[PDB]
């Protein structure tokens, strides 16, 4: 009952309407997030669900006490009783405060009168991806947050531990399937708009695809439908309705792994650099078809070899057996060491 | 009606001056709380969503000494609306990604006070908790699944968990049924994982589950295998039959292509490759190898011996086959 | 003033109405007389293993703290009246996910008899689960249970009724039917006592014996399924010396029997034994496999490359006269036998 | 309605010998069946309902069990009071008793 | 504190449920809008959605505070106490505010009684889109608002200098589309329960072919193109003449069934669906080119790509 | 406890009309139904019909509908049946069975004998 | 200022004593509750799920004598927020499965109390309405899709509804633009619907919404004349060109295959032939006879034949077209 007596005293006369020192000085909110799973990012809606502990701690001179407990854990239905900073993400499409089993919050008043309030969240946050280089690219995904009404002059926001102690991911907490975080940088600004200056609070969060799934269910699929569209050379130049079921086929299956590959990617115009391998792979894949339309030009003879004049291998073939998978190999070469050296 | 009224003047004597927002012995020792499950079916294990959906009645037993009674000596079960006039633990799921409390016809929750001050606390809950797969043996995996019990704003210093029974706690594991699933074995662990914020408990309900392989052979081995043993028809097609030998190689490097992205589509984009990709990759291989077979044939003829590949390939290729399954079954089995 | 007389009525209801305590708690058990008014059977869903149901589902009790006297016998009631009192804690035992429609208003009447006795009556729509065993799929028919009861009270705390005879107590509208591919031939209502961990409760069950109609799966599954057996056996009509054709054949058959065999599957749940499509299916499977293995056997024998003009010529093969005529026999046969004995199942 | 069939017409079970009394049901019944105890010249009296469970205030003698359409009423050791006639009723639908079964020594 | 007293002043006898000058004049408010993101453009649903910094002005003679504090910047609690218009989105499928952490609202009251009430929205707005020029279509999706209840005699909206103020267009989520102009009018529309003001904002968005032209037409070109090869192709080997005009005729079915898959089940053509059938038209009379042909194919070298590239002119000119 | 007393033995001839009362005591009686039944010498229960006390609504055997009319009395706890045009072939014994449940019924009158000749 | 002051103590007058339970004039007469619809649009029409997606502007008006107000001469609009302390009809939709009003920025509501006592009350609503179409004649159908606005718990002794207006109650109609459908008609009823509870007004607004055959002619009937008409090719070619007309028939009669379950994928498992099946059975029965038109050249050459070709060429057209007229015919008229 005497935690009862303190608690209760705290709330008399208190405006949760107002700030901390209203009009006497600017309220700091010092903020740390502990990551408890990176969530899965979405490359078609070009947003990113990241799982958070999102600690904010303030002071409040209004809720200061002195009592047995140097510190008082209270229930997460206090929060909405005392005054919070009115906290949002400038980039989050959709957000969940899980209230299972009940509100995932926490409210802490140490004796000073320091507030830690923490929330469990599932943000939906815009990432704004260049895919210029996909599915190599590094993207800096931010979580922008900062205060709604109160401006510059109000509510300021600080890491708590510093730059490089208050974003902590958990080392198991990685639902990422596609990419690698390979770390963070967080970053504070002051963006104008027509209300005021806010301060604004900036975590990019670098992630690196993972190009290994890439590589089995479209690369691999382009190189080895490049290698069947070349498997055409090898056979016999009289065996038209054979290569040519080469080539349709290979070219018809270009077009669905195309297709495929651009169901998985936003409705963009960056012309993602996979676009240039499809295309380079689709260039390779069709000169093979009109490598064998030419060799169907100057097929004479149509009889195949037997033991009556019988044809020889086309000087296009032995090329173009040579040519393609070279042209082939050094344009991998070229193309690999581009994109995977870049920082 | 008397005993009803003495049975109303009990209930609003414990509500009256009980401050919700403060746990038992606030600022004494830990309250020991009781964890019991009864899981009433695991519901769509989800590899895309890398999440399994799960019914239960989690019941949440701790002794209140505030809503202890001794008039009255049967175990009052209340409305489930008088939960929000109490204390309860916070509990919460840390690898739940979406969960709600049943509510029809009502709030599916349960409240049974006993008169020792013992507060049976029981929900119908529907939790889609997160379960990362470790799909490289996939389907040939048992994928350890968990849901991560923790109190959120308590720490060890405040609240303490226990399996009341112990592994008698979680019941009705047995009777589940899943489609493409078998559990195997469900084990409970009590922890204390410590944050930034402090130590807190932690209860950790381990379910094994074993995939049945069954399904898998009708939808995925069986058509790769029907598809690689149709490949080998070509082996017994004359080697002139050049339409014939590359119209049915085509097609089986193909439909295994599609059957691979087919299962792709359907599962989530992950980087290491599993069991299933490993086998078509091997089937792959063979009808890829039966292609170039042929395209080896058309080389050696077209640029007796040409019979010699086609009979040794003829009784090899089953051979090697086989032999690939049993080392890919003996390794995954 | 008009209005005032029920006004004071309702007032005196529930003047000192503690709605957390049941009637004759401690006195007497609290028989719940339900009835179930199907407005309509909702679709099944028989992926996920569960059906919809729209349902007014009528509770009544006698609540003696309620008994008035007035110029009206029966005060029809909103609502907002409802959450007022004490209302039986039911639920459905089966229930997956279920609504409350509250559209414009929250879909429940409340009228309270003058002698106390409440008809509590709700519109929901229930997603039920119905645990389906698929063996004779499509040819199965499953008694999808609707079980409901208390969440927190005991048999000795409440006990659960049928309003009417237990055959007349669950009706279904007459044009109340979502169902596509399901017939609802009727239910039987039984009441049973279920053990659970925190004592014994009464389970009021309700098994909708649905049929499903094959006509979706003859259409989607067994016609393509069988006209690719007839594709295969078309083959065998064909002259042997046609290497591509007849290879064409097969090798499309088969490709369309694996894709057909995948299709069937994916509107089904990933279940781990062998439905009695999968029989047909896998017999259909045979069938082309074998028409193909046929015709390979056929090329192995076939000594010339050249068929018929206007210098001998490959004679038709023995095997394809025999297969022309046994593959549609035996392929018949098995129909006979596949359909009489699932047809024929009660 | 729903017809009740009790096989045996009647038997000549001895004393502290058990006995088997069958019930039928041309449709389903669920557990809604109740067997009742007729004495000559007294109402019936109630003694299994449910087709399982044992009204109160009755010997623990009488055992009733069965599934739908088929139900069974036992007796391990017949006494001198239990010689009477047996009906089974079913509720289900509108309600509809069997041909008595009597029993002999 | 100063600033409580104040506040309990002002909603003393505060009927929340009256309008400022109800019965008096109409009440005057000023909007002003920054389109913090217009999300993407749902073709298929026509619909898009936006999220907005919607804020709205009014003067209430009651919310009047005299004192040495200039402005009470407020945060979401205070929105539910006083009087808010009751503006809606006339052509919302579906709208949701933000609420995490908090509401995302803002209030702040000047002493001579002008309130600026501001609250973050995503919204399903719903653009009748025209597709005749598919996907070199320009639309103007608008967004409606006014009071729902009020009338013209009790409420009045009047776009501020600052009516709508975009912000950086490149962190818009805007995939398909170039958000060419912004366009604010206002008009009176007649209601069954009367006549209301109406502010429609029209942006005009300019959609970008690039991703269509590589994803829909080039494919569609090059199967075109895949039938040319047919001719190069010697007539006496009938599978092969058949098989590349069988399989990409029946190709450009699949192409024509998932071109649709992206559009609306709108009855008439559109340019894309224009443009797949005549494809369609050119790979079958390549196909029936060459079943003439069997029962001539130097013309057909020459006149199909020529017809083709016709067209294109045309097509791509409109 | 409770006991159910019907009226008693009955002598009629043929075309007559009978009432035949049943009396309930120990338990509210709008709370539960009561049947109504027959049973010929040496014959099968048989079910004439049963009727609602609260609000007196009924239901009757397609056999006996229209042969009888069952009715009710609120105030004294009792139920009436009455028989018209009477026949040799209904001379039997009438009980009245409360039903407790939709399981049992759990009280039964004494019987009240039917002679018509 | 004055006015206000005035305003405030009326609208004060009408709420004190206020009691929602009771509907106007309880015990006794109906209260005679207008309806009038304005539809705003009609989001989309699902044969999957058998409902459509409606927006509408539902105003419903009654008389409450306590709600009448004689001092100030003007049309009072509250607040929307107002509404939940007022008595309403509980009107819902029985079709309705997920229906719900728009609440941004406020929630989208009206109350206008007007000095006679009457109440104007309009809500911006959403609903999801099942509809069980019968789609024998699909895609050929005229769909009557209905909204049964019903009172749940006041029978037609305690409540009462007709149109405000015979057919000036409905408007809007006229203005919906359809993708797929075109609003032939509508039609306002006033009913009395009798359950067990009682007998209860209903207002059924039902619309004849008519299939519009364009969209369905550019993407299920073209392609299945297109294939049709290109299967027919096949008899022009030389029978001794087996693996071209094989191929050619067998991919017409595969791909009619594919089109027929691609069709039915996007609708509903229905048990019975709809006009397109019966449409795409036809065209599956004519390729699948093109394909055995040849099997019977082949069988007659290898185990006269140009005249059975030439035969082939014109009746196929012919008689396809027969089926056309006939089948248009039936199903148009
Ligand atoms: C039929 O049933 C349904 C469900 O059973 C009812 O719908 C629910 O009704 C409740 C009660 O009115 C709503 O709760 C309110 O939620 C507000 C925040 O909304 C967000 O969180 C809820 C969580 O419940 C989400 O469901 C919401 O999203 C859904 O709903 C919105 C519309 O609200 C839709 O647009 C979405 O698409 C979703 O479908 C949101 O994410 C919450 O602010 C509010 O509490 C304030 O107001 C009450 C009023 O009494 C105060 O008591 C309380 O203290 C709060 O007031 C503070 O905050 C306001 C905010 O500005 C300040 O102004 C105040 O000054 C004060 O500081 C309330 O809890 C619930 O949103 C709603 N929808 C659900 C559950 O999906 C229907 O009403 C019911 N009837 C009908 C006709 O349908
Ligand atoms: C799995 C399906 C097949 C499994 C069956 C597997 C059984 C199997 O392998 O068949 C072998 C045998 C081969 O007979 P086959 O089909 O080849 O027909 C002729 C046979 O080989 C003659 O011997 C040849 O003449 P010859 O004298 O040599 O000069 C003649 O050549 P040609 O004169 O025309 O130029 C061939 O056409 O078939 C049967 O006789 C009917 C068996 C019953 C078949 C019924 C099986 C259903
Ligand atoms: C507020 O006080 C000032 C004096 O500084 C006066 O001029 C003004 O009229 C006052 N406004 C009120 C009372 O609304």
């Amino acid at each position: 009952t005497i935690f009862t007596r303190i608690l209760d005293r705290l709330l008399d006369g208190y405006d949760n309407r107002l700030r901390p020192g209203l009009g006497d000085a600017v309220t700091e909110v010092k903020t740390d997030i502990y990551v408890t799973s990176f969530g899965p990012v979405s490359d078609t809606d070009m947003e990113y669900t990241i799982d958070v502990f999102f600690r904010q701690t303030w002071h409040d001179e209004r809720l200061k006490f002195d009592g047995p407990m140097k510190i008082l854990p209270l229930n997460n239905l206090l929060a909405s009783k005392i005054w919070t900073p009115d906290t949002f993400f400038h980039n989050g499409k959709k957000s969940v405060a899980h209230n299972m089993t009940t509100p995932n919050k926490l409210l802490r008043l140490v004796d000073n009168g320091t507030l830690l309030y923490t929330m469990r969240l599932t943000i939906h946050a815009e990432c704004p991806m260049h895919l210029e280089d996909f599915p190599m690219d590094v993207h800096a995904c931010p979580l922008k947050f900062g205060s709604y009404a109160y401006t510059k002059a109000e509510v300021i926001y600080s890491w708590t531990l510093g730059k490089n102690k208050s974003v902590e991911v958990a080392q198991d907490g990685s639902r990422l399937n596609q990419y690698d975080l390979l770390g963070h940088v967080v970053g504070t600004e002051i963006i104008r708009s027509s209300t005021g200056e806010y301060v604004v609070m900036t975590t990019h969060f670098h992630l690196k695809r993972k190009i290994g799934y890439f590589v089995i269910q479209t690369y691999l699929p382009c190189i080895m439908t490049v290698i069947l569209s070349q498997v055409s050379f090898w056979l016999n130049r009289e065996s038209v309705p054979a290569r040519t079921v080469f080539g349709v086929t290979t070219v018809l299956t270009m077009t669905t792994l195309s297709i495929s590959a651009r169901n998985s990617l936003p409705k963009v115009a960056y012309a993602t650099a996979m676009d240039w391998f499809i295309a380079v792979c689709y260039a390779f894949v069709f000169s093979a078809l009109i490598e064998f339309a030419t060799v169907n030009y100057f097929t004479k003879r149509s009889w195949a070899w037997e033991g009556k004049t019988y044809n020889s291998v086309s000087k296009v073939d032995k090329i173009s057996r040579i040519i393609f998978p070279v042209l082939f190999a050094i344009f991998n070469l070229v193309y690999w060491a581009t994109y995977v050296n870049r920082e | 009606p008397s005993n009803m009224s003495l049975v109303k003047e009990t209930v609003d004597r414990l509500l009256k001056g009980y401050d919700i927002r403060l746990r038992p012995d606030f600022g004494g020792p830990p309250v020991a709380v009781g964890m019991n499950i009864d899981i009433a079916s695991i519901d769509m294990v989800s590899e895309v969503n890398m999440d399994y959906t799960l019914t239960m009645y989690f019941q949440q037993a701790w002794r209140d000494k505030r809503l202890s009674y001794n008039v009255i000596p049967l175990n009052l079960t209340l409305d489930n609306r008088v939960a929000d006039q109490l204390w309860v633990p916070d509990t919460y799921f840390l690898n739940d990604k979406k969960s709600f409390v049943h509510g029809v016809t009502v709030k599916n929750r349960m409240i049974r006070l006993h008169p020792d001050g013992t507060v049976l606390y029981g929900l119908r809950i529907t939790t889609t908790a997160a379960c990362m797969m470790d799909l490289r043996r996939y389907p040939l995996d048992e994928q350890n699944c968990t849901l991560e019990i923790e109190s959120y704003g308590y720490t060890t210093d405040d609240i303490e968990f226990y399996w009341r029974g112990d592994d008698n706690a979680v019941t009705g594991v047995t009777k589940i049924e899943l489609p493409q699933f078998s559990i195997v074995d469900y084990k409970l662990i009590t922890k204390k994982v410590v944050f930034s914020t402090g130590s807190y408990p932690r209860l950790s309900l381990s379910f094994k589950l074993k995939r049945n392989i069954g399904y898998f052979i009708l939808q995925t081995y069986m058509p790769s295998i029907l598809i690689t043993i149709l490949s080998w028809v070509s082996f017994w097609i004359n080697y002139d039959a050049s339409a014939a030998r590359v119209a049915l190689g085509i097609t089986t490097v193909l439909t295994m292509t599609t059957i691979n992205t087919h299962l792709r589509e359907t599962l989530p984009k992950i980087p290491y490759v599993k069991a299933i990709d490993m086998y078509l990759m091997g089937c792959f291989v063979f009808v890829f190898m039966a292609l170039l077979e042929y395209a080896l044939v058309n080389y050696i003829f077209f640029g007796t011996d040409v019979n010699a590949i086609d009979r040794w390939s003829r009784i090899f290729f089953p051979v090697v086959f086989s032999f690939f399954n049993i080392v890919y079954w003996l390794y995954y089995v | 003033d008009n209005t005032t007389v029920f006004t004071r009525i309702l007032d005196r209801l529930l003047d000192g109405y503690d709605n957390r305590l049941r009637p004759g708690l401690g006195e007497r058990v609290t028989e719940v007389k339900t009835d179930i008014f199907v407005t309509s059977f909702g679709p099944v869903s028989d992926h996920d293993m569960e059906y919809t149901i729209d349902v007014f589902f009528r509770q009544s009790w006698k609540d003696e703290r309620l008994k008035f006297k007035g110029p009206m016998t029966v005060l029809r009631l909103n609502n907002l009246m409802a959450s007022k009192i004490w209302t039986p804690d039911t639920f459905f035992h089966n229930g997956k996910k279920s609504v409350a429609h509250n559209m414009t208003m929250p879909n429940k009447l409340l009228r309270i008899t003058e002698d106390g006795t409440l008809l509590y009556t709700m519109r929901l729509t229930v997603r039920a689960e119905c645990p389906m065993h698929l063996e004779d799929f499509p040819m199965d028919a499953h008694a999808c249970p609707l079980k409901f009861g208390s969440y927190a009270y005991t048999r000795a705390e409440v006990v659960y009724e049928w309003t009417r005879e237990p055959a007349r107590s669950v009706v279904v509208a007459e044009d109340g039917s979502r169902l596509n591919q399901y017939d609802l031939l009727g239910q039987t209502v039984d009441s049973g006592i279920v053990q659970s961990s925190t004592g014994e409760y009464v389970v009021m069950t309700t098994h909708f014996h649905l049929k499903r109609k094959i006509g979706y799966f003859v259409i989607q599954t067994y016609l393509p399924c069988i006209m690719t057996v007839i594709l295969s056996q078309v083959s065998f009509w064909l002259n042997r010396e046609s290497v591509p054709a007849r290879t064409v054949f097969g090798v499309t058959t088969v490709l369309t029997m694996t894709t057909l065999s995948i299709s069937a599957r994916n509107s089904l749940p990933k279940v781990a034994y062998a439905t009695a499509m999968d029989w047909f299916i896998a017999v259909c499977y045979a069938f082309v496999f074998s028409a193909l293995i046929e015709f390979a056997t056929v090329n192995y024998f076939t000594k010339r490359g050249y068929a018929w003009d206007g210098k001998t010529f490959n004679s038709v093969s023995k095997i394809d006269r025999l297969s022309r005529i046994a593959f549609p026999l035996l392929f018949g046969i098995f129909n006979l036998v596949y359909w009489a004995t699932y047809l024929n199942r009660e | 309605y729903i017809v009740m069939t009790q096989s045996p017409k009647s038997m000549s079970m001895s004393l502290g010998e058990r006995v088997t009394l069958s019930c039928r049901a041309s449709e389903y019944v669920g557990s809604y069946v109740s067997w009742y105890q007729q004495k000559p010249e007294q109402s019936p009296k109630l003694l299994i309902y449910g087709a399982s469970n044992r009204y109160t205030g009755v010997p623990d003698r009488f055992a009733g069990s069965g599934s739908a359409t088929d139900f069974t009423l036992t007796i391990t050791s017949v006494q001198a009071e239990d010689l009477a006639d047996y009906h089974c009723g079913q509720t289900y639908n509108y309600p509809t008793f069997g041909g008595g079964t009597k029993l002999e020594i | 504190g100063d600033v409580t007293v104040i506040l309990n002043n002002l909603l003393e006898g505060y009927d929340n449920k009256l309008r400022p000058d109800i019965g008096v004049k109409p009440t005057l408010i000023h909007t002003d809008m920054y389109v913090n993101s217009i999300g993407p453009v749902n073709a298929i649903n026509m619909e898009y959605t936006i999220d907005i910094f919607f804020a709205q002005t009014w003067y209430d003679r009651r919310l009047k505070f005299n004192s040495t504090i200039k402005v009470l910047r407020l945060n979401s609690n205070m929105v539910g106490k006083i009087w808010i218009p009751d503006t809606f989105f006339r052509n919302s499928k579906k709208a949701d505010a933000h609420w995490i952490t908090t509401p995302n609202r803002m209030l702040r009251i000047w002493n001579d009684g002008r309130v600026l009430y501001t609250l973050r929205l995503t919204i399903d707005a719903e653009c009748q889109l025209q597709l005749h020029n598919f996907p070199m279509d320009e639309h103007s999706c608008p967004l409606e608002f006014s009071s729902y209840g009020y009338p013209r005699e009790e409420i009045v909206y009047q776009w501020k200098r600052s009516s709508v103020e975009v912000g950086d267009t490149r962190s818009w989520r805007l995939y398909q589309f170039s958000f060419v102009g912004l366009r604010n009018t206002t008009e009176v529309v007649k209601t069954t329960s009367g006549d209301y003001v109406v502010m429609s904002v029209y942006f005009d968005l300019s959609r970008r072919m690039g991703y269509f032209t590589i994803q829909t037409y080039i494919p569609c070109t090059l199967i075109v193109v895949l039938s040319w090869v047919s001719f190069w192709i010697n007539k006496d080997a009938v599978p092969a003449r058949t098989s590349l005009g069988i399989t990409t005729v029946l190709t450009m079915t699949t192409l024509s069934t998932i071109a649709r898959k992206s559009l609306p089940k709108v009855s008439y053509v559109t340019a894309m669906d224009l443009f797949v059938s005549v494809c369609f038209i050119f790979v079958f009379s390549a196909l029936v080119e060459y079943g003439t042909l069997h029962y001539m194919d130097s013309y057909a070298r020459i006149f199909f790509p020529t017809a083709f590239c016709l067209f294109n002119l045309v097509y791509w000119v409109s | 406890e409770i006991q159910l007393q019907q009226s008693g033995p009955e002598l009629v001839k043929p075309g007559t009309s009978v009432k035949v009362s049943c009396k309930a005591s120990g338990y509210s009686f709008t709370d539960y139904n009561m049947y109504w039944v027959k049973q010929s010498h040496g014959k099968s229960l048989e079910w004439i019909g049963y009727i609602d006390p609260y609000n007196a609504d009924t239901t009757y055997n397609r056999e006996f509908k229209g042969k009888a009319t069952l009715t009710v009395d609120k105030s004294s706890s009792t139920a009436f049946m009455h028989l018209n045009s009477l026949t040799s072939e209904d001379s039997a014994v009438y009980y009245c069975a409360r039903k407790r449940n939709n399981f049992y019924f759990d009280y039964w009158g004494q019987g009240t004998p039917l002679t018509v000749s």
